[PDB]
């Protein structure tokens, strides 16, 4: 048998979760940064009045 | 029945005192008989290896300067010769020791289990 | 993002699909190769016989 | 894919019987060749032997 | 990818049942045929050792 033939489900498993993992870095490269600067403003604010 | 049920039976069946003594005979005498002829064929090696030993002494003598090298194979002749012999003592203790090893292992088998009531 | 991902998901379908009619093509092959060598060779055994 | 299977197997058993054809006939002419040559034996010997 | 993979898989295992039967079932006849050849040569030896 040839071993590439016989495996399609790890190697397609493998496409996926390296889809899946590509598309979150490319989905949480541009949120949840404004809410540091949120909180941060509050915080100052905090110690400030 | 045709050569192809012929093949397919084939599968199928794949699936699924006095003589005594003269059997006892046949194997202590195959025994001794391998035994003793490996003694003889030492014994052979032993006298060849006499005779090359004389012949290279002979040899030396004919040559009136020693030569070194003939005396190395000399050595090595004795070696051999040496541990031909210890090797033949060694036979002649195994030999005896296996003589009586086949004689315990055959005389308290099964198929020759009357052999106790005589 | 959401529906670019989406189509990303279509496209890889497609090239695993792809994908896998090309194994089952490479096996029909191997398996037609291999039992085409069931001939002529006998006819020589006879031949030489 | 059901038909691509019954199709090589029905394929695979035209072949099969064309071996068995070209054996079974392969030998016939072979036992006809053989029978030729000892009827033409049994002639030969027979005029040598009271020609002997 | 799951239901892909599995039909994909009960295809292979269709495809490999139906090689393995027939590469069991059809090799039985080379058997038939150099058990021919050695018994006619055997055949012709004897009565020519005869003779």
């Amino acid at each position: 048998m040839n071993p590439s033939q016989t495996q399609k489900g790890k190697i397609q498993i493998q496409v996926s979760r390296g889809s899946i993992d590509l598309l979150v870095r490319t989905m949480y490269e541009d949120i949840n940064n404004i809410k540091l600067k949120n909180e941060r403003f509050q915080k100052k604010k905090r110690a400030e009045d | 029945k045709t050569l192809y049920d012929k093949a397919r039976d084939r599968f199928k069946e794949s699936s699924k005192a006095q003589v005594a003594m003269e059997i006892k005979n046949e194997v202590m005498q195959k025994l001794k008989e391998r035994l003793l002829s490996r003694a003889e064929i030492i014994q052979r090696r032993l006298e060849e290896q006499r005779q090359v030993l004389e012949q290279k002494e002979a040899q030396v003598a004919k040559r009136q300067e020693i030569d070194p090298k003939q005396e190395e194979e000399i050595r090595d002749i004795n070696f051999k010769i040496d541990i031909l012999e210890q090797r033949a003592l060694r036979f002649e203790s195994m030999a005896l020791q296996k003589y009586e090893e086949m004689d315990n292992r055959l005389n308290k088998d099964a198929r020759l289990a009357a052999l106790h009531r005589k | 993002q959401f529906y670019k991902i989406r189509d990303a998901n279509m496209q890889e379908l497609e090239d695993i699909e792809r994908h896998f009619e090309q194994e089952r093509s490479n096996l029909l092959n191997e398996f037609k190769a291999k039992i085409q060598a069931t001939f002529k060779k006998h006819l020589d055994l006879e031949e030489q016989y | 894919k059901e038909q691509e299977i019954s199709q090589q197997d029905y394929l695979f058993a035209l072949k099969s019987e064309h071996d068995k054809q070209m054996t079974l006939m392969r030998q016939d002419y072979e036992r006809q060749v053989n029978d030729i040559k000892r009827k033409y034996d049994l002639k030969m010997q027979n005029l040598t032997k009271e020609m002997e | 990818v799951n239901i892909l993979e599995t039909e994909f898989d009960l295809e292979r295992e269709e495809m490999v049942k139906t090689h393995k039967t027939q590469l069991k079932e059809l090799e039985d006849m080379i058997e038939t045929v150099k058990e021919e050849d050695k018994k006619k040569t055997e055949e012709a030896q004897n009565e020519f050792s005869q003779f």
